[PDB]
């Protein structure tokens, strides 16, 4: 398994950012690959051997760290805008043609002001009526507004079960304003599913904001990573 | 030209 | 850069048969490994051949390699929506270092039978006067509007499976900020 | 008739600070002919015969970074190695590899090679097929497991079919008028008394290349099998060799004796006996 | 593990009083390290130069030292080799016969 950590990150510009990756395949290659709006993987840095590493194609604004067989590290000493990007890292047996290894990605968005980072309001507009008299299908729509940055999973529960038929969340974020995006997501199921009362509906948007190692003044909500849901019940009335 | 190991040992 | 994969984005429909093309200069490049990768995941190894063959097939998806072009290709048949996804040729010689292509990410959208275009209006119960408009049903050769006002966002097409049975349908969602805002219009 | 390329690999690790030397030396039709030495000041692919010269700086710088590859695979590989055996940390220890094809005249491959040592024991190779491994012992069984696993027999069998002929036939047409040189066999016998009424008998050949050769003596026209001392070849250090065989003979039957020798550059193979 | 084998010659047929070459070839062993000394009456010569390290189709390796001599009529030549096959050094003197 190949593991990063963490999978989304937040950053002022010129602060310092780490991205962490594990590797439990007893592979002596790790890389780090960077990929711009879901295009690309370029090389920053890579390493064979546990104490050393080499640049890549793309080496400058980062530096890397092979403390250990099993651990990569990509460092951004003074992070830019321009290293708002998504970051992959990988394993493999001894390099060449052996087959990469990937990691699930990791998400950094490098701000000038944090205090622009903000969690979504999430809502859940019900079914029409039209809708389920016409079609005898009842199609809920859950909206995620306000946000910042772009680092949101939104998921649907069906009692207490995550469903991804009858599903389509936007594949992109919508940019309302500088500083606010939406996202939206639909769920359809059949009229009479809708209508039993023992089924419970729930929208979930995974925000990825700051973390709790970083600092926060007294009075605000400090805008963390956090889960935030809307939800609804069937109903025959 | 030389050969090229793929898997190691 | 060594190798060139277009286009950035592809759509094709279900049940046709995707093809994916990339050009390489170097003509000593000896190995060619596609990668797949799906949204919010790492690329995985899909299917790989040497410059020995012409071609590898696996299940639905066949690699060819064309030498005197320089030229690799990913076929997949049947094409459908789980295969939706960023794919990356790539091409190394011996033991060098892999050097990917940019990517093209596929869109696998279905055939929508018969259509019954129509437009509603739903409410969030939580909010005093809160709604949004829904269009469904629609057809998928249709051009879904893109907002003329400031204040009102429309959303592009989306589509969705009801697995339960076999219901696909295109959907598209709009709001607004306006304050005599109705769906009738909206989606004409 | 046939023609051959192999490459000899060899990983030493050291227990010291120092990673492990690794080195590697290419042969065309048993004769030198590129060089890599990670000990070197700026470790690279060298050439080692004169036909060589006629590649380009890409051939080399390609070259050598695929010998840089090969020696972190080498490193990789000796760390396995020690785990497969329990062996110890504070030691030094031996990888080697032959690799390479034998062709036709029609310059079609008969044979391939792909095998290592480890410790100076035959590991695990390749065999005939190109398709199936035979490993020597129970590490190598690990090793055999992972390599069909992750069907290495094809990337190699890849290689031999295509690479190793395809190069090995480009490299035998730049290496033509410099291949073909010789280097005749001078001869001498020298006479050597050690008696018991006994006499040694030395024949002498000198200043040859290439180093095959065969020396022979006989008696009244039939071949001496039993009896007769015949030296490993050696080098001159001029590029030339040399060899010698010798017969324990009767004091005053010295005469009677003939070596014979035979060697590609001759025009016919020599003749010649004791001359007081 | 294998024992060296060893050769001591000279490049040119000796005539004494004239300089020549003198060779130690050692084959036929493994493992690679090695020590190889040559001598002038028992004392080690200072300017000896070692061919590059080559193996054989058997794995074991090979190499030749040399150094410049010029040959006398009572002056003995030997080449001394370490290696851990052996429990001690073998020297191999040079006869000019061989």
């Amino acid at each position: 398994a190949v593991t990063q950590s963490p999978r989304s990150k937040v950053a002022v510009t010129g602060g310092k950012v780490t991205l962490s990756c594990h590797q439990t395949n007893n592979h002596d290659y790790m890389y780090w690959y960077r990929q711009d709006t879901g295009h690309g993987l370029r090389l920053i840095h890579y390493s064979y051997v546990a104490d050393s590493t080499e640049k890549g194609d793309i080496p400058d604004g980062y530096k890397a760290s092979r403390p250990s067989q099993e651990n990569f590290s990509l460092i951004l000493e003074l992070a830019s805008l321009s290293q708002t990007a998504v970051y992959f890292c990988a394993s493999s047996d001894a390099g060449g043609r052996n087959t990469l290894y990937f990691g699930a990605g990791t998400r950094l968005s490098v701000l000038e002001d944090l205090r622009n980072v903000t969690p979504p309001k999430v809502s859940l507009f019900e079914p029409s009526k039209a809708e389920i008299s016409n079609k005898q299908k009842a199609t809920l729509v859950c909206l995620a507004r306000g946000f910042f940055p772009d680092h949101v999973e939104l998921s649907w529960w069906v009692n207490g079960k995550e469903v991804h038929s009858g599903v389509c969340t936007d594949p992109q974020a919508y940019k309302e304003s500088n500083y606010s995006y939406s996202l939206s997501s639909r769920l359809r199921v059949s009229a009479t599913f809708w209508h039993n009362p023992r089924n419970h509906f729930r929208c979930q948007v995974q925000f990825h904001g700051l973390s709790e190692e970083d600092k926060w003044p007294e009075g605000s909500p400090k805008p963390v990573t956090q889960n935030i849901s809307a939800e609804a019940w069937g109903r025959a009335d | 030209k030389a050969p090229y190991d793929y898997a190691p040992i | 850069q060594q190798v060139r994969q277009s286009p950035q984005s592809l759509t094709v429909w279900e049940g046709g048969t995707t093809v994916l093309t990339c050009s390489y200069e170097d003509s000593t490049f000896n190995y060619f490994p596609w990668y797949q990768q799906f949204p919010g995941e790492g690329p995985a190894l899909l299917i790989s051949i040497l410059s020995v063959s012409d071609k590898k097939e696996d299940g639905r998806f066949t690699t060819f390699f064309n030498k005197r072009e320089k030229k690799l290709s990913l076929h997949i048949i049947d094409s459908q929506p789980g295969d939706s996804a960023t794919y990356f040729c790539a091409a190394l010689y011996g033991n060098e270092k892999i050097t990917f292509g940019a990517g093209t990410k596929l869109t696998i959208k279905p055939n929508i039978q018969n259509p019954d275009p129509a437009v509603y209006q739903l409410k969030d119960p939580k909010s005093q006067d809160s709604t949004l408009c829904l269009f469904t049903d629609f057809d998928s050769q249709i051009n879904v509007p893109k907002t003329m006002e400031s204040g009102t966002f429309i959303t592009d097409k989306c589509v969705l499976d009801m697995k339960a049975m076999d219901s696909k349908s295109n959907g598209a969602i709009a709001w607004s900020n306006q304050t005599s805002f109705t769906c009738q219009d909206i989606f004409k | 008739g046939p023609h051959s390329m192999r490459y000899f690999e060899t990983a030493v690790s050291r227990p010291g600070l120092e990673e492990p030397r690794y080195i590697s030396v290419g042969y065309v039709d048993n004769k030198e002919f590129v060089r890599f030495d990670s000990d070197a000041e700026n470790p690279r692919y060298e050439p080692r015969a004169p036909w060589m010269e006629q590649e380009g700086p890409e051939y080399w710088e390609r070259e050598t970074q695929k010998a840089k590859g090969q020696e972190q695979w080498f490193r990789v590989s000796l760390r396995n190695l020690l785990g497969y055996y329990n062996q110890s940390a504070g030691g030094s220890h031996t990888l080697q590899q032959m690799s390479g094809c034998d062709l036709g005249s029609d310059w079609r491959l008969l044979r391939g090679y792909l095998q290592f040592a480890y410790e100076g024991r035959d590991y695990i190779a390749l065999n005939e097929d190109l398709k199936t491994w035979t490993a020597a012992d129970m590490a190598a069984q690990i090793t055999r497991r992972k390599w069909e696993q992750s069907g290495a027999a094809e990337h190699y069998k890849a290689y031999l079919e295509g690479e190793c002929v395809e190069w090995l036939h480009r490299y035998l047409k730049n290496g033509n008028a410099t291949l073909l040189r010789t280097d005749s066999p001078k001869a001498h016998v020298t006479h050597h008394p050690r008696s018991k009424g006994e006499v040694t008998l030395r024949c002498w050949a000198l200043g040859f290349y290439p180093a095959d050769i065969t020396l022979t003596w006989q008696l009244n026209g039939e071949e001496l099998t039993q009896d007769m001392e015949l030296v490993e070849t050696r080098p001159a250090g001029d590029g030339t060799f040399q060899k010698w065989a010798s017969v324990v003979v009767p004091l005053g039957k010295e005469q009677n004796y003939t070596c014979r020798v035979y060697h590609e550059g001759l025009p016919e193979p020599l003749t010649l006996r004791w001359e007081p | 593990q294998k024992t060296p084998q060893i050769q001591v010659y000279s490049r040119h047929p000796p005539e004494n009083g004239k300089p020549n070459i003198l060779n130690c070839y050692v084959t036929q062993f493994h493992p690679p390290h090695i020590e190889i000394q040559m001598l002038k009456n028992g004392k080690k010569i200072p300017k000896v130069e070692m061919s590059d390290m080559s193996f054989s189709k058997d794995w074991s390796f090979y190499i030749l030292a040399h150094t410049e001599f010029t040959p006398t009529e009572t002056d003995t030549y030997a080449c001394r080799v370490k290696h851990d096959s052996m429990a001690e050094p073998k020297t191999v003197y040079w006869d000019r016969d061989m």
